[PDB]
């Protein structure tokens, strides 16, 4: 299906002398490959997904080297956004990044994407076009102004049209067999009897990847809407995800109620209800 | 002071049964700053061996953290999740519950 | 592969 | 009917060296009495209702000397609260407090209140039992600890019962003519014809004291809910409040809604609809 | 960094009657931290003589400011409100609408 | 009348 590569960075500035904390972390199809952490012994980017052994060490390398780079980009633009803010000289502010592309099925580019946060809020970010930017406050102005002198949309849309989609590409290829791999969520439905004659029934969805998944209930083939209890997707640990549903239902009528589950690694739509043991 | 609540969850890996290993997870989402303190415990006492993601963040920006411990429960024993937090003006205590 | 930011904030 | 008096405080930093601005506001039955700024040529409390005239030079100099006394505090708690945030140093900063008392018609404490904002956001809140805190974050569990240690809120106990009810009484009597009074609103309907054979039906409502007041539209003695358009109440600038609520009727059908206006001033509530010009 | 985005209504003191003296008024409210600078325009010039309430804050902590101006309204005169704040990229322009 | 604060945050 569609594809992406996500590269998440971030500063932090921390109290007085310890000089800023950088981090990169880059993503294919939602998936973390690589990391850069500067808080490290030996600060280097790294594989984090074992199809990026196949890369030399001068891969790891020019990496290291652009994180280097990198880390003192940060630092120089924490310090001119804390004179925009007027929070000024040295206290403890993040930064973060977030850069890359979007592939359709034809591996053609979709969307190129680039954006920036100041203290975990939205700073500045470059329009669809590649071309334009869009700031967030008067402070995020200056900068938006700063790269509208100096041409800078032009070198984010060259990689993000260029060696984003040219190392996607490449990426996809050599990690096609753990990429393309989807797991199937396995699902069972527990029952907790509470007040008023009624029963929680939970339909669970387990050990499926990717994250995306619908969990639907219904009343004699009909949608149960907003008196749905739903978790947030949360990650097993182990490369696959969760996730619940329930409905407050009377007690001798569980029967009536279904449980659907769809996920792209599933053959069909799963479809089950309370199985009562004998 | 730009500061974001924690959001937890406190689940095991697989369906619970008592006597069986298993791995009890605390999924700590939504916050900022990216500093937090994530304890896991057992009867109430905290747990040494507590493994950790590494640092990351979602598309809305806000940071996010997985801290996990081997486990095998039993009838008696309870667990949670310790959260400490500069959006919180104390800890955070979120018990294990087998049916979520 | 990673990019570079040139132009500072 | 019921009575309050609140205090209305702001700490500013400002950049590098000019110092920060205090400014204490006072209101009675949400109105301002007095104020005092520090950036006056010479800073003092002064009246800012006519009845407040009636106060000797005395209550001037006392009340300006608990203005200075409070600006040096906010001095000191914001780079306390800049420590405690790292934020840390000469940065452009907000510190905020609200205090005072309720009273019921028979004159009596209803409650006391004492609340702190740091950047705009709630800090630390003296409880209903004025014994007790509630620190919004960790920074403010420090005050709260320190607050806790050193008996702060008997202190703040003593003036909310004491003083604040005490001083309150004398406002209430010295001002009477002047809290008492209450502004009628004049209320009209303003035809605007739209799209669809549709009409806007705007219900005004103007001159009105205090800004309390309830504006309801009815379809033939039934009530509109959701349907239903509403500015925020808005000061005239004379001391009197507008409001409006608009519903879109369908042209031809106008006499069948009803606007209805509440206020404590009117001697009944106002019924009208769209008058049309002969 | 703590910004909150000013909301804005421009309207006259009294229903307008064009040839007839009245005030132009621009609330402005909800808005963090307090500096922030309000025009009154007409015809898109910059009105001189503006009045502008003291600082003041609501109880949710947020500041706000009445500018008004006198005015006379004519058939073919437009006004407008211009907010220029830390929260916003550009300056936040409002025109009076007679019918609100 | 208006409070005085004693203990600083």
């Amino acid at each position: 299906g569609p594809h992406s590569m996500r590269y998440f960075e971030t500063a932090v500035s921390r109290p007085g002398l310890e000089e800023p904390r950088y981090i990169s972390v880059g993503y294919v199809d939602n998936k973390e490959f690589v990391r850069f952490d500067s808080d490290a012994e030996n600060p280097r980017y790294e594989p984090r997904a074992p199809w990026m052994e196949q890369e030399g060490p001068e891969y790891w390398e020019r990496e290291t080297q652009k994180a280097k780079g990198q880390e003192q980009w940060f630092r120089v633009s924490l310090r001119n956004l804390l004179g925009y803010y007027n929070q000024s000289a040295g206290g403890s502010h993040t930064l973060q990044q977030m850069s890359g592309c979007d592939l359709g099925s034809d591996w053609r580019l979709l969307r190129g994407y680039l954006q920036f946060a100041y203290e975990g809020r939205d700073y500045i970010a470059l329009n669809e076009d590649l071309k334009t930017w869009t700031a967030a406050d008067m402070a995020a102005q200056i900068t938006r102004r700063k790269w509208e002198q100096s041409g800078a949309a032009e070198h984010y849309k060259a990689y993000l049209e260029g060696e984003c989609v040219e190392w996607l590409h490449r990426y996809l290829k050599n990690g096609n067999a753990t990429l393309l791999r989807t797991d199937s969520p396995k699902a069972h439905v527990t029952h907790h009897p509470r007040s008023k004659g009624e029963v929680t029934l939970r339909c669970w969805a387990l050990g499926f990847y990717p994250a995306d998944i619908t969990l639907t209930w219904q009343l004699n083939g009909e949608e149960l809407t907003q008196d749905m209890e739903l978790v947030e997707t949360r990650p097993a640990g182990d490369g696959t995800f969760q996730k619940w549903a329930s409905v407050v239902v009377p007690l001798g009528k569980e029967q009536n109620y279904t449980c659907r589950v769809y996920h792209e690694g599933l053959p069909e739509p799963l479809t089950l209800r309370w199985e009562p043991p004998p | 002071m730009i500061q974001k609540t924690p959001q937890i969850q406190v689940y095991s890996r697989h369906p619970p049964e008592n006597g069986k290993p298993n791995i009890l997870n605390c999924y700590v989402t939504q916050f900022h700053p990216p500093h937090i303190e994530i304890q896991m415990l057992k009867n109430g006492k905290k747990i040494p061996k507590v493994e950790m993601s590494d640092m990351s963040f979602s598309k809305d920006w806000s940071f996010y953290i997985l801290a996990h411990t081997e486990f095998t429960p039993t009838e008696t024993d309870t667990y949670a999740c310790r959260v400490k937090h500069a959006s919180m003006a104390e800890p955070k205590t979120v018990y294990w519950d087998r049916d979520m | 592969a990673s990019n570079e930011n040139i132009e500072t904030m």
